[PDB]
């Protein structure tokens, strides 16, 4: 007769514990999940930084570039007015 | 006193209803992580791959400016060498 009441604490318990174990499954899921959103984001920005650092330097390098070339067509406009002037000269003999 | 059978039982009707929903809610968790883990490691990928990518162009330009020096001496080499023709000329000329 008294046994249904105490078969009951007994299941009753059980659930407790199923409860414990449920919510520190969840608990340790929320740090996992927050973690992984973390360590992601940040090694992301790692690699962000070291894409634009390159960029920049790649973006220097053109500008160098384009008064490389524009100081080599120069050089030309000259050594073109110098060949025009030697051929003067030797039209002169 | 025969009233205590009755709740003790609506409450384990409830306690297992609780815990169908932190098991449902841990579902949609792993779930969630999976998605987080998905998503990052492709970011990651993508981010390596732009950085050489550009690591590679850096070093593709670099050469090229060493050609354009190259290219640029060897034409001045010729622009100083007419200076000195238009000199022995000038002095042919005036004696």
């Amino acid at each position: 007769g008294k046994s249904e009441i105490s078969e009951l604490r007994r299941t009753m318990q059980n659930l407790e514990i199923e409860l414990q174990s449920q919510l520190s499954m969840k608990a340790s899921l929320e740090n996992s999940l927050e973690e992984t959103k973390g360590r992601y984001a940040m090694q992301l920005a790692q690699i962000q930084e070291m894409i634009g650092s390159v960029e920049e330097q790649l973006a220097q390098l053109r500008c160098e570039m384009e008064q490389q070339n524009q100081e080599y067509k120069i050089l030309l406009d000259v050594k073109t007015r110098l060949e025009q002037e030697i051929a003067t000269y030797r039209r002169l003999l | 006193t025969k009233h205590e059978i009755s709740e003790m039982n609506r409450m384990i009707q409830r306690l297992r209803a609780e815990i169908d929903n932190v098991k449902k809610q841990c579902a949609n968790l792993q779930n969630a992580i999976a998605d987080a883990e998905q998503r990052g490691e492709l970011a990651l990928k993508d981010a390596r791959n732009k950085l050489a990518e550009l690591e590679e162009a850096l070093q593709k330009a670099k050469q090229d400016m060493a050609r354009l020096l190259r290219e640029y001496q060897e034409l001045m080499n010729t622009k100083l060498a007419l200076d000195v023709e238009i000199a022995t000329y000038r002095k042919l000329l005036e004696g």
